[PDB]
């Protein structure tokens, strides 16, 4: 019964806690005897730069020790890990009535790299970074007390450290990036060069007036999804332009991994940060296009999520998608239109629920108005898992259900469309 | 930050002392003490950790930044050739364990462009000046708030400053 | 190249290349007696 | 190798002295030896008895 | 006895911390406070000062042991070139003289061979880790028990251990 991952198809790096140590007293330093009323020290001078940090993988040839450095450095900005100039010194003073030990370990912080995909990982390293120490101090034992024989432990960890779970998303070094050197005011197209060729890629940008955007490839294929630079736009910046960070630690915002997927993305853009776009492998040669709009409508509803495009609801029966599910508190979005010739008069009544994620649902009517979409708010607090009650919708109309998840029990959500009549 | 109350030109800002960085906290290290002992980390300002962090910009390159920060604020380039030390101590209460982990902190400077009285362009330097550790007493198992550990963008642990300079041609 | 190209300099006094000798400086009042609670440098930092 | 085992790990020392070591061990022994008046002559366009 | 209740074989086996050699007491000097004064004492181990001592066995040359011990234990042949430095503080009482001295202490492995549950061979290896220091107060003139200055026999400080691990062929 393990707790499902939210995360999407990428590279994470995993801070797993500091305090570190390895068994059989592989990281001691040493121990003092401190006789009452006298008081002890144990110093790292670092007269020495070095530093030795410790590395497991499950795949070498794609996660080594120089991609595993590299990806650190791109997610938390390490960059000394065979060195180190920080000092550290435990001092303890016993009391005056009887003496004190103190043993003093050479700690590490755990890092782990993840290739997550689909709800698994199908590669893991765990770099350990050497860090400052950690001291316990133990009443002296008597001297006899009793020697006992014991076996050694196995190699492994023991964290003595507080419990921490830091998780950074990566950019894929494998894959290029493309720059958009000016901020996207109002509306933008942007040509996917014939020099990417079909292969999945990022494209690295910034907004002219904070707001809401729709972005979508033509036809709303293939998916995409988007990403934020974490810490962009802190130091430099030109209003107008581009400041390219560098910044290889994203943040998910929102986007489905499939790519043959009808969707397009509805996101709140800030002017003052850097924003990637991941558009996976295409199939075709054909020519393809990213259309920016930014919304001023009733698309504003759908911050932020990845609205679906529903093209197979054309007859009367079950019908359920199946996608990847967004985090607590995240949206999910889908457009479909009723099946039937649209008269004002014929209704359907339909069903709408989960599987196996609990969500509150929100129900649009939408009419394609001269100004763009409008969306009639017709249906809210939809608690879809298991849901029985039916609303009676018109024939040919268009409708958007907003999907926030409460409760995250799958890494997909099911998304049930029963119509009958 | 938008339309300040400056005349067009360039300009040289210190906003003062207590940078730390984004998702740079805990890459320095932690230490971990338990039952009234005392833990002490400390680092010491020389060559490489006291080389400066540059973010230019088209109009500011990193020769611009250095020269016209120290000509008006403090000389950089001389006085991290000579070491300055730092040092926190913390005592762990009785039978419990406490963590402390240490991160630089830096001079925040900009080179400001202002055009009818709007920024329109801002370089930055982080000059590291000293360091700052935080620490929390933990119990086995027990949860830690991610604000402790992790910080999404720069921020300064003191009173911002804002002090101008305007860049003569 | 000559500007960089200095004469390889001799070891400390002692002889040897590796490492200073550190030393202790500074205390805390007190309670407490922080005695042993200072600062720690290596002492000679540039003997070559 | 004295530099690269031992004045390399050695934070107790200012750059000025081993990054200049570092920049000077750069260089082998060979480009010393290779080094000589005609890549000068060649550099500058200056004439010299041959 | 020499008698265990292991099968047979050989073994590596940490004994643990906190030994100090014979005659080796006051190799290193000692210190004479008096009267509400404070003496502080530091020692750092690097190198010359952080020798190993081997005392090998026919079975069990100087290769055999350093190989084992490290590849099961702390590996020292890299831990003892990083400088570590440690420090004890005394304090008098008033008007009583005090004297202290420090030794330092060792880490003992044992590689030994054992059969019909006994040791036959026995090789001892001595890995330098920190400092003690034994202090006492004392009057002008005053004699002084022999065992405080000279220790006949190696002894643990410590509660002794036995770590073991079986020897692969
Ligand atoms: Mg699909
Ligand atoms: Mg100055």
């Amino acid at each position: 019964t393990q707790r499902v991952l939210p995360y999407s198809n990428g590279l994470y790096v995993i801070n797993k806690g500091d305090g570190y140590i390895r068994t059989n007293d592989k990281d001691l330093i040493g121990t003092l005897l401190i006789e009452a009323g006298s008081s002890g020290s144990i110093i790292q001078p670092r007269l020495r730069n070095t530093t030795r940090p410790l590395f497991t993988t499950s795949n070498d040839t794609k996660f080594s020790q120089q991609y595993t450095e590299e990806r650190l450095k791109d997610a938390f900005n390490v960059q000394l890990f065979n060195t180190s100039t920080s000092l550290f010194k435990f001092v303890e003073e016993a009391p005056s009535d009887k003496n004190i030990c103190i043993k003093a370990y050479n700690t590490y912080e755990k890092y782990e790299l993840i290739d997550y995909q689909n709800g698994s990982i199908v590669n893991k390293a765990e770099y350990y970074l050497p860090s400052l120490g950690y001291c316990e101090v133990t009443n002296a034992p008597s001297p006899e007390s009793e020697v006992v024989k014991m076996q050694v432990a196995e190699d492994g960890f023991i964290q003595n450290g507080p419990e921490e779970e830091i998780v950074v998303g990566v950019i894929d070094p494998s894959e290029n990036i493309q720059e958009i050197n000016t901020a996207i005011s109002d509306n933008y197209t942007y040509n996917i060069p014939g020099i990417v060729n079909n292969n999945p890629f990022y494209i690295l940008f910034t907004v002219n007036t904070t707001g809401i955007y729709k972005i979508n490839a033509q036809n709303n294929l293939p998916s995409l999804k988007i990403y934020e630079a974490i810490g962009s736009g802190n130091r430099n910046f030109q209003s107008g332009n581009l400041c390219d960070d560098d910044i290889k630690a994203i943040n998910y915002i929102t986007g489905f991994d499939s790519p043959n997927a009808k969707s397009y993305l509805v996101v709140l853009l800030n002017k003052d940060k850097n924003y990637y776009i991941r558009v996976p492998q295409t199939s075709s040669n054909i020519e393809n296009q990213i259309q920016f709009k930014r919304e001023e409508g009733d698309l504003r509803n759908l911050m932020n999520s990845s609205v679906n495009i529903i093209d197979n609801l054309n007859s009367t029966g079950a019908h359920y998608y199946t996608r990847q599910s967004p985090d607590v508190h995240d949206y999910i979005s889908y457009e479909f239109t009723i099946p039937g010739n649209f008269n004002n008069k014929d209704t359907s009544n339909i069903r709408l629920y989960t599987s196996y994620n609990q969500g509150i649902g929100t129900l649009f009517r939408v009419t394609e108005t001269i100004d763009g979409y409008n969306l009639i708010n017709i249906q809210q607090n939809l608690h879809l898992l298991n849901n029985t009650n039916s609303i009676r919708l018109l024939n040919g109309a268009i409708y958007i259900l907003k999907v926030e998840v409460t409760e995250l029990n799958n890494y997909n959500i099911r998304l049930h469309i029963d119509i009958t009549n | 930050s938008d339309t300040i109350d400056l005349a067009d030109g360039n300009y040289v800002v210190r906003r003062g002392d207590g940078w730390i960085l984004s998702r740079q906290n805990q890459i320095l290290g932690g230490s971990v003490i338990s039952n009234g002992s005392t833990g002490i980390v400390g680092d010491l300002r020389v060559n490489d950790n006291a080389i400066p962090y540059y973010y230019p910009t088209p109009s500011f390159n990193e020769e611009y930044i250095k020269n016209n920060i120290q000509t008006v604020f403090t000389n950089f380039t001389e006085a991290n050739q000579i070491p300055i030390g730092f040092e926190f101590s913390k005592t762990a209460p009785s039978n419990k364990n406490l963590y402390m982990y240490l991160q630089y902190t830096y001079i925040r400077y900009e080179i400001i462009k202002v055009l009818q009285h709007e920024i329109i362009e801002r370089a930055v330097l982080y000059v590291p000046s000293l360091g700052y550790v935080k620490s929390i007493e933990f119990n086995p198992g027990e949860k830690i708030n991610k604000d402790f550990y992790f910080l999404t963008n720069d921020k300064c642990i003191l009173n911002e400053q804002f002090l101008y300079k305007k860049i003569l041609e | 190249l000559i500007s960089t190209a200095i004469p390889f300099p001799y070891g400390y006094i002692g002889g040897g290349y590796y490492a200073p000798n550190m030393i202790t400086f500074g205390s805390a009042p007190k309670k407490k007696l922080n005695s042993l609670i200072s600062s720690t440098i290596p002492f000679p930092y540039a003997g070559y | 190798n004295i530099y690269e085992t031992e004045i390399e790990g050695n934070n107790a020392i200012g750059n000025d002295i081993k990054l200049r070591l570092k920049q000077k061990f750069r260089i082998n022994i060979n480009d010393i030896w290779e080094l000589n008046l005609n890549y000068f002559s060649k550099e500058f366009s200056i004439m010299m008895p041959d």
